[PDB]
């Protein structure tokens, strides 16, 4: 159980720039992560596995960081429906385990 | 598309039981690694349980001797049964195929919610 | 593997010895502790059976 | 039978235990007779990378 | 960057000291096996002490190591004036062995 | 155990500089066991080069990889790296060191002294 833990836990960037958020873990989690964006009132969607590669269809707009206990999601320039939820999911132990964040609200103006 | 969707959500009251039930379409479940999933409202996501290709399965500590994950291969559908449903089991709950270190999850269900009565 | 790893995430070897003992024509046994002789005295002896 | 593993998976190898792989590509009888012998080796199996 | 090693310390002969290799990077790995190493002045480096809190035997009984996190905190006892040299820490990094900025102890 | 290095100790501009690493005692034959190469600059701190494994897997620096072929021959025990395109930056004293998993370079060379200049 690698405790994550996300920031900021709400954001609100005006359209168009670049926004970074970082989600730190607490023991090795190396190369095992995801980033998944659940717009608020559906299922969640993947936006960003491994260490930064990139799911696909996910706009290459978003670009994703860190290794061992430190992570990080970027995005290059927030269009105005960008605005949901993102969660960094690690996943060192397959057989069954999933270990997710806090979470991070992203708005906009 | 390549989907489940899932029924059962609802209400029931203290120490009764409930069945979620989850089907699929355009691709196999037995041979899937499956998950269900469940989400307190307004927090984060938690791994419940799995069943996996070879019949073994799992469950975790919280709803251990529980609930009971099932799937009818045959039509392509998976269910989990449930009992005794208490104050803490009041959350959604959602139907998931995990594949993990080959594209993490996706394919993910509506949810469907389970009160209690209080 | 990296030498980075945790003990979860490390290499480990391992040996299973599988054994049959239905219908077995003793071919791997023994210790055999060898006696030491003793000459001119009445003493129990097993030689081979 | 000889092999490497990994540290958190030493567990599947049990009689009568499922898993990922015990279920996938190696696994022993419920009513195995025998044992199995694993010593931490990740000296000679962890490369830089 | 990766690494990070102090100038010097100057300890009096027949006390003792300790030196930190403090990383100063995150995810250097698991940070379980920190190696130092000593310099000699313009000679081939002899491994001093691998395993932190291990010690390699065939050498003194004054150096010991320890880690009070990111750092090794390597502890001399009993300074005489043979230590005089350089030294180096060595830990790999989640992609490949690292090295410390240096440094140099001086006996006095 | 010993090792040994030798080469040329100058070299002009953009030359290709070439070293012999003699060993004795130990080959490149066992599992685990591999030998690399490190320099140190007068008066700097130590880096790294390459690596060769025993099992012909191979290792270089990374930002200055995709050149430095550095093989070897355990016959005669010797390794052999060789690195192209000479700049004034690359004089530096060089070490070839058995490389173990844990015991990280248990045993290191000589050290040849290089300059770079007319």
């Amino acid at each position: 159980e690698i405790v994550m833990t996300q920031s900021p836990a709400t954001l609100s960037v005006s359209p168009g720039e670049r926004a970074t958020l970082s989600c730190r873990a607490s023991q090795s989690v190396s190369s095992d992560l995801a980033w998944y964006q659940q717009k608020p009132g559906q299922a969640p969607r993947l936006l960003i596995y491994g260490a930064s590669t990139r799911a696909t269809g996910i706009p290459a707009r978003f670009s994703g960081s860190g290794s061992g206990t430190e992570f990080t999601l970027t995005i290059s320039s927030l269009q105005s429906e960008d605005s949901a939820v993102y969660y960094c999911q690690q996943y060192n132990n397959w057989p069954p385990g999933y270990t997710f964040g806090q979470g991070t609200k992203l708005e906009i103006k | 598309e390549v989907q489940l969707v899932e029924s059962g959500g609802g209400l029931v009251q203290p120490g009764g039981s409930l069945r979620l039930s989850c089907a699929a379409s355009e691709i196999t479940v037995s041979r899937n690694y499956m998950s269900w999933v469940r989400q307190a409202p307004g927090k984060g996501l938690e791994w419940v349980s799995v069943m996996f290709a070879g019949g073994s399965t799992f469950y975790a500590d919280s709803v251990k001797g529980r609930f009971t994950i099932s799937r009818d291969n045959s039509k392509n559908t998976l269910y989990l049964q449930m009992n005794s449903l208490r104050a803490e089991d009041t959350a959604v709950y959602y139907c998931a195929r995990d594949l993990g270190v080959v594209g993490a999850t996706d394919y993910w269900g509506q949810g469907t919610l389970v009160t209690v009565s209080s | 593997f990296r030498p980075t790893y945790g003990v979860g995430h490390q290499p480990y070897r391992v040996v299973v010895l599988s054994f049959e003992l239905l219908h077995a024509p003793a071919t791997v046994c023994g210790p055999k502790k060898s006696t030491n002789l003793v000459k001119n005295k009445c003493v129990n002896f097993n030689f081979n059976g | 039978d000889s092999f490497v593993i990994r540290g958190n998976e030493v567990s599947q190898i049990a009689p009568g235990q499922t898993g990922n792989i015990a279920d996938y590509n190696y696994k022993l009888p419920d009513d195995f007779t025998g044992c199995v012998i694993a010593w931490n080796s990740n000296k000679l199996d962890s490369k830089v990378g | 960057s990766a690494l990070t090693q102090p100038a010097s310390v100057s300890g009096s002969p027949g006390q003792s000291i300790t030196i930190s290799c403090t990383a100063t990077s995150s995810d250097v790995g698991a940070y379980q096996y920190v190696s130092w190493y000593q310099q000699y002045p313009g000679k081939a480096p002899k491994l001093m002490i691998y395993e932190v809190s291990k010690r390699p035997s065939g050498v003194s009984n004054r150096f010991s190591g320890s880690k009070s996190g990111n750092t090794a905190s390597l502890t001399i006892s009993g300074l005489q004036a043979e230590d005089d040299a350089y030294y180096y820490c060595n830990s790999y990094t989640t992609s490949s062995v690292v090295f410390g900025g240096g440094t140099k102890l001086t006996v006095l | 155990i010993t090792l040994k290095e030798s080469g040329p100790t100058l070299v002009k501009p953009t030359q290709t500089l070439t070293l012999t690493c003699t060993f004795s005692g130990f080959s490149l034959s066992t599992g685990g066991v591999s030998v690399g190469w490190i320099r140190q600059p007068p008066g700097k701190a130590l880096e790294w080069l390459a690596l060769i494994y025993w099992d012909d897997d191979k290792r270089y620096s990374p930002s200055l990889e995709s050149r430095l072929t550095i093989t070897k021959d355990t016959s005669k025990n010797l390794v052999v790296l060789t690195l192209t395109n000479m700049d004034p930056v690359d004089t530096a004293t060089y070490y070839c060191a058995h490389k173990t998993i844990p015991t990280i370079f248990d045993y290191w060379g000589q050290g040849t002294l290089v300059t770079v200049s007319s």
